[PDB]
């Protein structure tokens, strides 16, 4: 069964252009239809274009800004180019084969998405500091330990933990832009008699910058 | 047929079309035409792609029955006698161009068989008796290469003096290529080694490699020659274009 | 261009209530039309084509209607796997143009959340940042507050309240709220706290430090 997947920077300033590969796979792209939908931060769907046949194309007359659709049926890849993006263009980029091989259907086989911003901003990494226990008691049970992760900008961080407890409870709270750079946080509970006893570690990536920071609490 | 004002056209394979109504019929099922040969096949189906069985009979009482696939992706055209069991021919395309027409006996076997590539190239079978034997030929760009058919595999052959080279394709579409020379002379006899992993059969005679001769997935095959000690290939390889091109690179 | 329009953008629905949803075309498409179920972290998933016909892998509680004034898509009985964002397309003209999402939340038990105080780290501090955070993990209802107070008294400036989506598994909220001050105002101070307030009670969960108990 066919699999698809986009590739593509993640930061491309305005004036610039946007482009993007999805790299198929189980199936040739030589029949069907094989798409770009892009969904915009307020949880907007919109079809961009499609490349098909013989490698006719068709594109969403409707777009703010001009695209062009190729592929390489060696390779079994096609490509979306976006030339001159301006901030609008800012999504998550998903490339898809529709249902059927003739007529018009619905977009049966996606990709996972990447996440393209369109800003002049610079890339700013993350700064990660450790969350642990600020009081005058020794905690019962579990213990909820944490990492806040602050002012980066090219969004999209992963914060993975390390303990000792082989079950803990985690929580990772969606990264918000204040002053033109992104905050998240994330959290772990762990049984008390695993942690200062047993190392925790969160250990935070940011591929746009990079970068991947690891802080062992306590 | 169908109003454009009332129903949509459907592309399909092998350059059929199906026109869909727009709205579901008294039941609550959209409604299916399409000519094939000049007969109007109809059906009916609870979806609006286009997919469905559709159909028909000919002024011979013969029963005609369409079945577009699910996601439009493939045909089957089916001709049966009167008695709608019997197979008179049976035809799949795929939207990939490929196929597979088979042609029945009085009694409803295959008689004969067509596989269409999707690049165009045949496999043609006639003469199909019921131990699963028959007559087969290859249709190249170019050329064609004749052999024989059995239940384990097809065989095509080309013979040039002494020398008989032989294209077995299985039913899983397995292809190994053989050679042997009948030739005494131990200086002029020719001998191969067939590398699966590459699709090339590689010539020897007189203790030096002469030859690469690559069967390619794209259906065709490309010569080489070796240098004068025999050790390394040398230029590039050429196409084949036509069969006697293959006795010479044979001779 | 046809516009596709889902007036609800989002509902809260109870375990196993049924559940209908809204699809608009500016024009008449003729069941050209799409439905995707979309989940966090997740592609939009194909469930039904040509308004009514499922894909094989919908559970049998779904179905989608034409006999009505639009286009709906129901679910017989609501199970948490189906909390999700469902989005209706069409295809009958092009370009294909999808409407704009519903959402849907299930109801839960009413759970108090779980609340903790970080102070800032040493690290931060060096760089002459002080950052308070508060978890308030496992809640229901969504709508919780935070009110942060230095020395008794209400700050109302440097905040970040994040929530999480709704826990695909127990159904509740999360939220973490950030206090951010410079180290100098920070160490101008001494009792950190901060109340949570949600509808599990009358009086706020509260929790501080004192800033020189170290």
């Amino acid at each position: 069964e066919v699999q698809l997947q986009e590739s593509g920077p993640s930061l491309v300033k305005p004036s610039q252009t946007l482009s993007l590969t999805c790299s198929v796979t189980g199936e040739p792209i030589t029949s069907g239809f094989w798409d770009w939908i892009r969904k915009f931060p307020g949880n907007k769907l919109e079809f961009m274009g499609y490349i098909r046949y013989g490698g006719g194309t068709y594109y969403n007359p409707s777009l703010k800004s001009p695209i062009s659709i190729t592929r390489d049926t060696s390779k079994n890849h096609y490509y979306l180019q976006l030339n001159s993006v301006v901030t609008e263009d800012t999504a998550t980029y998903y490339c898809a084969r529709s249902r059927d091989y003739y007529g018009s259907s619905g977009f049966a086989f996606w990709g996972e998405g990447t996440l393209v911003t369109v800003s002049a901003a610079k890339t700013t990494p993350p700064s990660v500091y450790p969350l642990a226990p600020g009081c005058g008691d020794t905690t019962g049970s579990s213990v909820t330990l944490g990492c806040l992760v602050k002012g980066y900008f090219p969004e999209s961080v992963t914060v993975t933990w390390n303990s000792g407890s082989l079950s803990s409870s985690v929580h990772t709270f969606p990264a918000l832009l204040q002053s033109g750079l992104y905050t998240m946080s994330s959290s772990v509970t762990v049984p008390s008699s695993t942690w200062p006893s047993q190392t925790v570690t969160c250990s935070v990536a940011h591929p746009a910058s990079s970068t991947t920071v690891d802080k062992k609490l306590e | 047929s169908l109003d454009e004002k009332n129903s949509v056209s459907v592309d399909l394979p092998g350059e059929m079309k199906v026109l869909v109504s727009k709205e579901k019929n008294k039941d609550g099922k959209y409604d299916l035409i399409a000519t094939v040969d000049k007969l109007e096949l109809k059906g009916t189906s609870d979806k609006n792609n286009g997919s469905g069985v559709l159909e028909g009979v000919k002024a011979d009482k013969c029963k005609v029955k369409l079945t577009i696939s699910d996601d439009l992706g493939q045909t089957t055209l089916e001709v049966f006698k009167e008695d709608g069991k019997t197979l008179v021919s049976k035809k799949v395309t795929s939207k990939d161009k490929s196929s597979t027409e088979e042609k029945f006996n009085e009694k409803g076997e295959v008689s004969e068989k067509i596989i269409t590539r999707a690049d165009g190239t045949r496999l043609e079978y006639t003469g199909i008796k019921s131990d699963g034997s028959g007559k087969a030929k290859e249709v190249l760009k170019g050329y064609v290469l004749e052999g024989t058919l059995t239940a384990e595999k097809t065989t095509l052959v080309v013979k040039e003096g002494t020398v008989t080279l032989s294209k077995n394709i299985s039913k899983s579409g397995e292809v190994s290529v053989e050679l042997n020379d009948t030739d005494s002379s131990a200086a002029t006899k020719k001998t191969a080694a067939w590398n699966s992993g590459t699709s090339t059969l590689t010539i020897t005679v007189n203790s030096k490699k002469t030859k690469d001769l690559v069967f390619t997935k794209e259906n065709t095959i490309t010569v080489q020659q070796y240098d004068s000690n025999g050790t390394k290939l040398e230029g590039s390889a050429v196409e084949i274009t036509k069969l006697d091109e293959i006795k010479n690179a044979l001779k | 261009d046809i516009q596709m329009s889902q007036s609800s953008s989002s509902f809260s629905v109870s375990l196993g209530d049924r559940v209908t949803i809204t699809c608009k075309a500016s024009e008449d498409i003729y069941s050209r039309l799409a439905w995707y179920q979309q989940k966090p972290g997740n592609a939009p998933r194909l469930l039904i084509s040509g308004a009514t016909s499922l894909e094989t892998w919908v559970p049998s509680r779904f179905s989608g209607s034409d006999s009505g004034k639009d286009y709906t898509l129901s679910i017989t009985s609501l199970q948490t796997e189906d909390v999700a964002t469902y989005f209706c397309q069409q295809y009958w003209s092009p370009p294909p143009t999808f409407g704009g999402g519903t959402k849907l939340e299930i109801k839960r038990a009413d759970a108090a959340p779980t609340v903790s105080i970080f102070p800032p780290s040493s690290e931060q501090l060096t760089s002459g940042g002080a950052s308070v955070v508060c978890f308030l993990n496992n809640f229901y209802p969504k709508d919780i507050n935070v009110k942060w107070k230095i020395d008794g008294s209400e700050r109302q400036n440097g905040v970040l309240n994040s929530w999480t989506d709704q826990d695909s598994k127990d159904s509740t909220y999360s939220m973490s709220s950030t206090l951010t001050l410079t180290k100098d105002e920070y160490e101008r101070h001494n009792s950190y706290t901060c109340e949570a307030t949600h509808k599990t009670s009358t009086s706020p969960i509260v929790k501080s430090f004192n800033r020189n108990e170290c």
